[PDB]
């Protein structure tokens, strides 16, 4: 032979007559194993990218059909493995169990709902390899989507079917951002429409069991988990597993989507995947590339992420909303994959630490945060207050040009800063947050109509608590109406206002 | 079976086992190697030839040389006879006091425990160091990494902690010395005896020392960490213990991984990395937890390589952390000891929810104060003041007072400081800042806060500094 | 994968890897001798058009190459079943490369109980015994010849430099 | 002779793919026909990748590589004292041979902690600056970091020069075997250097291991390790040896290059990271031994060269994390004048006080601090913007004191002198003097006390730890003398 | 970057934007940095066309120099001759803005058209800046400068 | 085969014909492919000739006989290129048909 297998177990029989052959088509003997890279001798005939099963009880994927061997990624351990091992085709590529009993569950991506409670079998299975939808299959997201995070819902008001990058460095409640959204979805999950009931998929890619344990715990505390899959390939979880976790997740969210249901997948995070995958590549001596990453991680992702979409009616109208996540390192988005992602997502969500230390939780660079989309997924409620507000913040910032030394180019403008700041008070959302629209707009309304600037920024927050709960208490009539309209109704503006003013008066004094 | 040295390509001894092929990890014994020579199987390279790593003295060796597979990994004593003892990787007194007999032996590989067995929750644990708790409030049984460069009083600081804590702390502690300076261990050692925490009137000291000095083969250095872990696992699970796991320095473990990676025919990843970094990490850090048996509260010295954290290794690390202590070269450079990069000496477990808001808020006010202050710096740097408002000045100054206040002397390293250092029970801290913030200090000399712990003392110190 | 024996030669010059196929294969069943000798036939049976560019020539097309061994080695009973590696190596292009295998092999049952001078004096007498450099020095001390220049002649060389080497 | 010859399987680029030699020892230094050495570092099953030691073009394929059958040791002994050797421990001096026909393995290791005993030692370099702010013990690893004649070397010479006196003393403990490992140090430089030592004839207790600029990379590579063995000898013979590695910067370069040439790759700064292992392993053997070794030492004063002053530099960061403090020499001060030119601020011996001498300590306690304060006012003050009288003194004083840590080239001090000249200032007696007059004073003051108050000085050394008596004596001596120096 | 670097070699007209300009909210978000067509030149285009453009490009550059001080500093540190340039430049900026009907959902402003003669003319006036009876950012997102003139007034 | 003044396209779909033979090729030689095309046997490897395809292709295929032209490339040179647009081979592209460059010169 040549390079590969001049093994004189191999050579040694070829002599005789090329005799000695397991199957080599659907079985192979592990030619070598080291590095969890099983060159498995034989299997030769095999499909491309068939998931195989190893005589280690592991699964593998015969990823690379090499003309001599099959580069098989090991889905697990490998002290366990030794050579000559039979790796048998399963005849089959990945499908993963799919189902709905993953809602309420923390899983390993194999679809074994491990958590150290072990699994509950999602009886259905589905190819993970399933592709992204077409145009006819798709439809527009006019539908909004929420987080119950004012800022988000307002200023980057969402929709469902997405591909929006969530971006920032760790535990700013980095995760909190996701959580508060999740908590928020509870009401929606109690919410009658089954796009309000939004199946949460948290793909935890490379996210340590402990972090997760906390996280899940957080979720537990929130028991939002009930409508939630947590597809979990933790930090320990083997690289292909982690790698797989999104794709698996991906098939599964599309499932709901195509079953009309609206699922939301949070890929947290492809950052870890890429590494893994690349690595995976590399161990196969298949490339690194830009940023050490081989470039079809884009193909990977590009294909992966299109699978979140907003579907027409043919798909039950459903959606798989992808809010992909990359947690940056120093906002390093120059970072290849981020560059890619920048070209992929229909906006991206910036966090500013700066603000965070400043206490601004959320700390977001809204200014940078974008839904390229924006208006198409909106609500008029929000639209009525937020447009101007965006603008006003534009001004705050703009006037942050000179909000420096000095901050009065006049009182008005000084005022604009005051206002901006007032509005700012609203944009911080403590840990755990899960608003409704009416509440948000209500609170916004006051400020955006400038009633808070008399009021001082600290007391806005205080107010905000009081006010909201106050109006919530009384004017469920009105609120009910606004909520109902999904949009701010003028009558209510005045009634609200009046409440507000007065209430405001009660809060302030 | 038996293997032949077929290649010694570095301390990677490629051993060709012909009719043997014991599983990966299996400790193989080189026959004739007096240097108790474990080869750890790494790969079945094929040809029943394995990639192994030699982990002991090697030279003299000839190709062909005979190896007798121990057919399993290393067994090393695990359990209590290690306290006191300074053990090597292979679990062997490098305390050199006759053997170590903890009768439970180990393969030093273990898994990530369950999520349910994992910390799903933890608690702020006071240290009594202002800055430390405040910004990085610490969770029992977690992994805390201390990023910090080279000899920066890094050691001093840890020691000081150790001093405060490991002393205080009744449980066992494990020290796993990864690439640790022989000297540094020496001092420590001598201290340890001295401190009488190690006293050899108790091989059930509160401390097991595992030292794996930098002179060691990297592979050896790499594995000493696991060793310490395995023991500590002994202690957590078996001894139910609140373990303190002093790690100096997790960087070297990793460093060894990456270092070897090339040679393994693996690619030395970005920056040269181990691509197996993650898994290494995953397995390592995830092996650590709070089980409900014990807790392994993990103090990990993390060298900031070449001062790059962006550097994949540190970059990775964060995930596995729960609290990061990033020491600031600037703060350090200001001589301030605490030398912290407080703006990344953190704990996720900072939150009013957890730590009470007072702490939290005050901290946030501080975090902010510094932050704002931070902002200015770039201007001021060439451009001084007065192009700034004096409230900005106030914050600046306050931040500065605070700065100094984080400087809190070192009781341990009077050799370095001359100072006696302080422990600050929390209130003096919370209060402390609340006061400065309150402007209650804002007419004092800033050096008042400089190298103080409790704020009163800062006042006391103020008075005298005010002549 | 196949538990086997790769006895002296060994060495794995690739064609040592090849040799090792038959160093377990010929060696087992001890069609060692059959083949050992087979090779001897083959080498020079080969190397003319039944090797050269009427063969080795890639422009022969590989299948056809088989079918000119399997018309060249199932052309010869000198590989009544060790042909197959031929017909494999054939494919695997190792045709010019056979000497090294052959050697290695042939040597691997000859250099599989021999010895050779390697010495700081003349020889290339060679030997076929493991114990040696005692026997031979009685064949050395016997016959006088070789290139003389052939092995060390510890004269022009060592010694020859030496005054110079002092200065 | 079968495999006691091997044939160079193929050669190029000092990587001798080596035929035969399989029976080889691992880490065997082997021998070429060219008489050149190599080490069969990598035993591959096929050949032996032999790092060929030396520089060549002087080889060809099939050349005989004969086993030497030996793992490296380097000639060792005290007979390298009074010797300048090349890395192999052979002459270049050409003074005939060494006496170090003992050899001792470069493959030898760092002590166990039990074999080691922490430093508490004195050891002074005669350099006021040094001995004051980084007073030295023995066994210690301390980075000298400083650059291309900043008199970078000059300083070291003075240190060594200072040790002369102990080597002229009978106090071994204060004697030092000085080992100057020269990496990359061009021959001229070396020529001077050696010459200087000769003149100082401190050479007698001194090895100069010299791998100059041209030298083959492995040689230079090896050289530290060579050095690494040699001092350990002295150390086990209770002796306190000093190795100066100047510098590993070159080694690393060489090594990487070597690695790269081995196709063996790297990471950071293009260096492979076990350049650390290299150094670590190199450096751990620096020790202050336990008592078992005669309590010896090999005190390591490694030297590192800052390219562009940079230290954040991976290799510098590394070395710092190993070293027990670093001595920053800061050249600007040199342009600025200042001999020596130091960033004192960076100059730290974390060990510091553990490495002390009580005589000095009496003034030094105060001094480190007063300079600390001075420095504190370097920092607080000493911009174009900071004063009050308090500080004005510290500054004045400081500036004065600066002159005292100022220090000419080719000239160290005896400690008592150091304490002395310092003393005046500590108790503030020469703030009266401008900075400019301090040195003059110092010179004068020193020859005066040497002349008369050798009584006192001798004594201050004797009690090794000042006393009020000395103080008082000094005090008049100085004050009055000072009065005499001036007027 | 090689890809665009090369791309340029094949161009014949280019629209070189400025995300900063975009960021300044402006739609169009352009930036002649090489928003050219080599067929630009006073013969080819009107010479006036050409000329108007050069004057404009110029002013903007100078204005551009001062511009970060303003970025981190309001409507303030100036000498007025230079304010003239600021304002005009600001106007130029503004007149270049064109609303977007095709994006009416996003903009809340309906797209417009100014064929060339008016455009050049438009700017010739702006250069002549008469719109001093008028303010400036009331000159955003129109077609005709005229509508901008109108649009300012009603605000007043 | 004649691997001397001809070679067989060893591999192609590189636009570089790794060509076995042409062995008595000079260095830097203009060769000619069987696909019409010129190439230059730029690279003399023992074993193959890295032949730059002097133009572009998709025509070429393995084993194609690559014939030496046995000439190092020259281009027409002359004095009659004045008023003339040529391809890089120094022959027109002007579409005015040929130049007047009688001579060719390396």
């Amino acid at each position: 032979k040549t390079g590969t297998a001049e093994v004189s177990s191999i050579l040694e029989e070829r002599i005789l007559g090329a005799d000695t052959s397991v199957d080599l088509e659907e079985t192979g003997r592990v030619l070598s194993i080291g590095d969890g890279i099983a060159r498995v001798h034989g299997l030769r005939n095999v499909q491309a990218e068939e998931m195989v099963e190893f005589s280690s009880g592991l699964k593998g994927m015969s990823l690379n059909l090499e003309p001599d061997n099959v580069g098989v990624v090991v889905f697990g351990n490998d002290k366990l493995i030794k050579e000559g091992d039979i790796v048998k085709r399963t005849g089959a590529i990945v499908d993963v169990p799919v189902g709905e009993e993953l809602l309420g569950r923390v899983v390993d991506a194999l679809g074994n709902a491990i958590d150290g409670k072990g699994p509950i079998g999602s009886k259905a299975r589905r190819r993970v390899g399933l592709k992204a939808p077409g145009i006819i299959p798709r439809i527009s997201v006019r539908e909004p989507m929420q987080t119950g995070i004012k800022a988000v819902d307002s200023l980057v008001p969402i929709g469902r079917g997405q591909r929006e990058l969530i971006i920032g460095d760790r535990q700013t409640g980095k995760t909190s951002i996701a959580i508060d959204t999740i908590i928020n979805q509870k009401r929606f999950n109690d919410g009658t429409d089954e796009k309000k009931k939004l199946y949460c998929i948290y793909v935890a890619i490379g996210q340590k069991r402990s972090t997760v344990a906390q996280l899940v715990k957080r979720l537990t505390d929130a028991d939002a988990m009930k409508y939630t899959i947590v597809v979990s390939a933790t930090a320990s979880d083997a690289a292909p597993l982690q790698y797989l976790a999104p794709y698996s997740g991906c098939s599964m969210g599309e499932y709901f989507r195509d079953n009309g249901k609206h699922a939301l997948i949070i890929y947290d995070d492809l950052s870890k995947q890429a590494v893994a995958y690349r690595q995976m590549s590399l161990l196969l001596r298949r490339p690194p590339g830009r940023e050490a990453y081989p470039g079809d991680v884009f193909y990977l992702h590009s294909r992966l992420l299109e699978r979140a979409a907003k579907m027409n009616d043919a798909f039950g109208g459903g959606s798989l909303t992808a809010l992909p996540v990359i947690e940056t390192q120093a906002g390093d988005v120059s970072a290849y994959i981020p560059t890619n992602v920048i070209s992929i997502t229909d906006g991206q969500i910036f966090l500013e630490t700066e603000l965070f230390y400043k206490g601004i939780r959320p700390a977001i660079n809204v200014g940078l945060s974008v839904s390229r989309v924006g208006s198409a997924a909106q609500t008029r409620a929000m639209k009525q207050v937020a447009g101007t507000m965006k603008l006003e913040l534009a001004q705050y910032r703009e006037v942050a040009a000179f909000a420096q030394f000095g901050s009065d180019l006049d009182a008005a403008t000084q005022q604009l800063l005051s206002r901006g700041v007032r509005l700012t008070e609203l944009l911080k959302q403590g840990q755990y947050s899960p608003m409704a629209i009416e509440e948000q707009v209500a609170v916004i309304y006051a400020g955006v109509r400038g009633y808070l600037d008399k009021l001082e920024p600290s007391k806005i927050t205080k107010f905000e608590n009081a006010f909201l709960s106050h109006v919530i208490s009384q004017h469920q009539a009105l609120l009910g109406k606004i909520r109902t309209d999904g949009k701010i109704s003028e009558e209510s503006d005045a009634k609200l206002k009046e409440i507000v003013t007065n209430f405001l008066a009660g809060f302030e004094a | 079976t038996t293997g032949r040295i077929v290649a010694v390509i570095g301390a990677v001894v490629d051993v060709q086992f012909d009719e043997g092929l014991p599983p990966i990890l299996n400790a193989l014994e080189v026959q004739g190697r007096e240097t108790r020579l474990v080869l750890e199987v790494a790969q079945h390279l094929g040809e029943s030839t394995v990639r192994t790593i030699a982990m002991d003295g090697t030279e003299g060796l000839v190709r062909g040389q005979k190896v007798l597979d121990s057919g399993a990994p290393i067994r090393i004593p695990v359990g209590p006879e290690t306290l006191g003892r300074i053990m090597n990787v292979i679990g062997e007194p490098i305390d050199e006091r006759g053997p170590i007999k903890t009768k439970q032996f180990a393969a030093i590989h273990a898994e990530a425990p369950e999520f349910v067995e994992m910390s799903v929750e933890q608690e702020i644990l006071v240290t009594g160091i202002k800055v430390v708790d405040l910004l990085a409030p610490y969770a029992k049984g977690g992994k805390i990494g201390l990023f910090g460069g080279a000899g920066v009083g890094k050691t001093v600081l840890i020691m000081e902690l150790i001093n405060n804590v490991a002393k205080a702390h009744g449980g066992y502690s494990v020290f796993a010395g990864v690439g640790e300076r022989t000297r540094e261990g020496n001092d420590l050692y001598h201290e340890m005896i001295e401190s009488g925490v190690i006293n050899l009137k108790d091989a059930t000291s509160k401390v097991a020392l595992v030292y794996g000095q930098m002179n060691e083969p990297p592979g050896a250095r790499a594995r000493v960490a696991l060793t310490g872990l395995t023991v500590a696992e002994y202690f957590r699970d078996q001894e139910g213990q609140d373990v303190l796991l002093f790690i100096d320095n997790i960087f070297r473990f990793t460093q060894a991984g990456s270092e070897v990676s090339a040679l393994l025919g693996r690619i030395p990843s970005a920056v040269g990395y181990q691509p197996t970094l993650a898994t290494d990490m995953g397995t390592m850090q995830e092996r650590i937890t709070t089980t409900k048996k014990g807790s392994i509260t993990s103090v990990q010295a993390i060298y900031v390589p070449a001062d790059d954290l962006t550097d994949p290794a540190p970059a990775t690390t964060f995930a596995h952390l729960d609290a990061t202590t990033v020491l600031s070269r600037a703060i350090a450079e200001l001589g301030i000891y605490p030398a912290v990069d407080p703006l990344d000496s953190t704990s996720r477990i900072m939150d009013p929810n957890i730590v009470g808001s007072e702490h939290y808020d005050v901290a946030r006010g501080v975090q902010k104060i510094l932050q704002d202050y931070k902002s200015l710096q770039d201007i001021i740097a060439i451009l001084g003041m007065d192009e700034l408002s004096e409230e900005d000045k106030l914050t600046v100054s306050r931040a500065r007072k605070i700065q100094r206040f984080l400087s809190q002397p070192f009781q341990v390293a009077e050799v370095f400081t001359g100072h006696l250092g302080k422990l600050v029970p929390l209130k003096e801290t919370i209060k402390g800042f609340q006061q400065i913030l309150a402007g209650e200090y804002d007419h004092l000399p800033e050096q008042a806060f400089y190298m103080v712990g409790p704020i009163e003392e800062a006042v006391a110190k103020a008075d005298k500094l005010a002549e | 994968f196949a538990k086997l024996v790769r006895p002296p030669v060994q060495i794995y010059g690739i064609e040592g890897r090849y040799a090792t196929a038959l160093y377990s294969a010929a060696s087992k069943q001890n069609k060692l001798e059959q083949v050992e000798k087979e090779l001897l036939r083959v080498g020079q049976i080969l190397k003319e058009p039944k090797m050269a560019a009427s063969l080795l020539n890639p422009y022969v097309k590989r299948s056809v190459k088989v079918k000119s061994l399997s018309d060249m080695t199932a052309k010869e009973k000198f590989s009544p079943l060790t042909s197959n590696l031929i017909n494999l190596l054939a494919e695997n292009g190792r045709l010019t490369n056979t000497p090294a295998v052959i050697s290695a092999f042939s040597t691997m049952m000859s250099v599989h109980r021999g010895e050779v001078p390697c010495t700081v004096t003349t020889a290339s007498a060679l030997d076929e015994t493991t114990l040696t450099e005692l026997k031979t020095v009685l064949k050395s001390f016997l016959s006088k010849g070789q290139v003389l220049k052939l092995e060390v002649k510890i004269d022009p060389s060592i010694m020859g430099g030496m005054i110079v080497r002092i200065g």
